[PDB]
Formats: C-alpha cells, sequence, structure tokens
C-alpha cells in the first residue's frame, strides 16, 4: 500500500489474479494447514478487508469490499 | 475534541501590569476509513487495484507513507 | 516494487520510490502499405530501460544488464 | 571558495546507533578531480556559530520500511 502523495491520505496497491490457488484447511493453527490439491479461482468471490484502529469516534471497526472472478 | 482538544498556553505580562495567560485550541478528529476495489468483476490475469481512503494513516507530511505484507 | 528510501537536506525529506512502468510497442508505417525495400520506424516506450536520466541508452544484445530486446 | 570548485563530504547514516557516532559534515575531503585534497575535520558542533539555519546537513535512510532489502546503495 503506497500513499498517492506526501500528505494525500490515499493508499493504492495492485496485483494480478492467478489461475490456481491453495485453500487453507484450518486457520486456528500457526502456521496454517494447507489442503493437498490446487483449485481454480474461477467462480469464487474476491474480498478485501481493512481494519480501522480509529473510526470517527476512535473505536475499532472492520470494513470491506467484494467482487466476482469470472471465466468465459 | 471539545474539552480534550490540544491547546497551547502562553503566560503573558499585560499592558495593565498583571500576568494573564493567552491560549488557543484546535480539535484533532479521527476519520472513518473506506476500502474499495476498482471493478465489480475480474477475469483471470486481470490487474486488481485496491485503494484505502483513511486520512488517519498519514503519519508524515514530507514523506510517502507505505505499508507492506508480512512473511513470517 | 513499492519500497522506498528517504534523503534529507534543509530539514525537508524526499522519498526515493521504486516502481515499474508499463511498456508500449508500435510499428509505424510511413504510408498506407508497408512494401518491399522501405524502412519504417519501430518505437518502444519503457521507463524501466531508462536507467540513467543524464545519458542516452542502447538495447545492445551483448550487454547482460539490458534485460529485454525486441525480436521478430 | 569563489575561484574554485567546492567539495563537501557527509556522514549520512541515520540508523548507525553506535554511541560515539554522529551525523556530521566535512569540507574538501576530496577535490573536484577525485584526489585526496586534505583530512576530514568535524563541523557538527560549530554549524550553529557559522550562520547555519537547518541547511548544512545531509541525512539518508537506505531502507525506510525496514523490509530487509535495502533500496539504495
Amino acid at each position: 500500500l503506497v500513499e498517492t502523495g506526501a500528505a494525500t491520505g490515499v493508499f493504492v496497491g495492485d496485483f494480478q489474479i492467478p489461475s490456481f490457488w491453495c485453500r487453507v484447511s484450518d486457520t486456528t493453527t500457526t502456521p496454517y494447514t494447507y489442503a493437498g490439491d490446487e483449485e481454480t479461482t474461477t467462480g469464487l468471490d474476491i474480498e478485501v478487508n481493512y481494519v480501522d484502529f480509529r473510526d470517527a469516534s476512535g473505536e475499532i471497526v472492520e470494513v470491506g469490499d467484494s467482487a466476482g472472478v469470472r471465466a468465459n | 475534541t471539545d474539552e480534550d482538544a490540544p491547546r497551547v498556553n502562553y503566560n503573558d505580562l499585560g499592558a495593565d501590569g498583571v500576568t494573564t495567560p493567552v491560549s488557543d485550541q484546535e480539535e484533532a478528529p479521527s476519520h472513518s476509513g473506506v476500502v474499495s476495489l476498482n471493478a465489480d468483476s475480474y477475469k483471470i490475469a486481470d490487474t486488481v487495484v485496491i485503494t484505502v481512503e483513511d486520512l488517519d494513516l498519514n503519519v508524515d507530511s514530507d514523506l510517502i507513507d507505505i505499508f507492506t505484507v508480512v512473511s513470517d | 516494487r513499492g519500497t522506498s528510501a528517504s534523503l534529507d537536506y534543509n530539514e525537508t525529506p524526499q522519498t526515493i520510490l521504486v516502481g515499474f512502468s508499463f511498456a508500449s510497442i508500435d510499428i509505424q508505417p510511413v504510408t498506407d502499405e508497408w512494401t518491399s525495400g522501405q524502412e519504417i520506424p519501430v518505437v518502444i516506450v519503457d521507463a524501466d530501460q531508462n536507467k540513467n536520466s543524464r545519458a542516452d541508452e542502447d538495447l545492445d544484445l551483448n550487454n547482460p544488464d539490458v534485460t529485454l530486446i525486441p525480436a521478430l | 571558495d569563489p575561484t574554485d570548485e567546492d567539495s563537501w563530504t557527509f556522514a549520512t547514516n541515520t540508523k548507525n546507533t553506535t554511541s560515539s557516532f554522529n551525523v556530521d559534515t566535512f569540507y574538501q575531503v576530496f577535490d573536484e578531480n577525485g584526489a585526496s585534497g586534505g583530512s576530514a575535520l568535524t563541523l557538527r558542533t560549530t554549524l550553529s556559530s557559522l550562520m547555519c539555519e537547518d541547511n548544512c546537513v545531509l541525512t539518508l535512510d537506505v531502507d525506510a520500511q525496514s523490509s530487509g532489502t535495502p533500496v539504495v546503495t
């Protein structure tokens, strides 16, 4: 995440969607336990989650956005 | 904000000869962050761009502020 | 990509941001049809090959530090 | 120098944390043709008395985000 200006307050990042990915079986262990087979990303939703340590009142809240990966 | 707003105090010797301070305060609000994704649908090998509009994440006015991913 | 350094003179720091640039290649035919025995220009625009702002640079095969060369 | 080409050398590492170390400025440690041109003599504690107002000091941070890979050499 890179701030657009010196004091703009807007952060931008980017990356490229892969054809395959490896699912996490159990998130309650460190390190995570991974599945044994790759899966296509097509037909799965993609989401980003941001955690604001300080909202308009100075309290912790989490916000997000979603989108769909498609194929032809 | 309000009674807790940061205030600068300056002790002063007045023209009437009595010592009377002068002061100013300014509120320091916090901001609700939003996160967004540039498109509603992506396809394989499409560039996906993430933006976060949180003014509170700017910690320096001279330098670009950067946040990086953890690999541990 | 995305990481930076900070250089300071006169108590005003400046970031040195590292980034990549999208390239564009385009053959430019002088008239409607490219016929036998006519030179037409080929133009590449990639800021990643401009590694010196005070010098003009050539895409020489023989130099290992030129990472990309056009080919037909 | 009004007649010559002036050369200055800086210690700029702002993360050298050794107790003895300080960011400093030196005058004519080299020439304009990259020769010796003399020894290096401290100016850090005298810059206040030579009319320097926040304008005689160079500092550098090679890895700003402490990612482990230094950006500048």
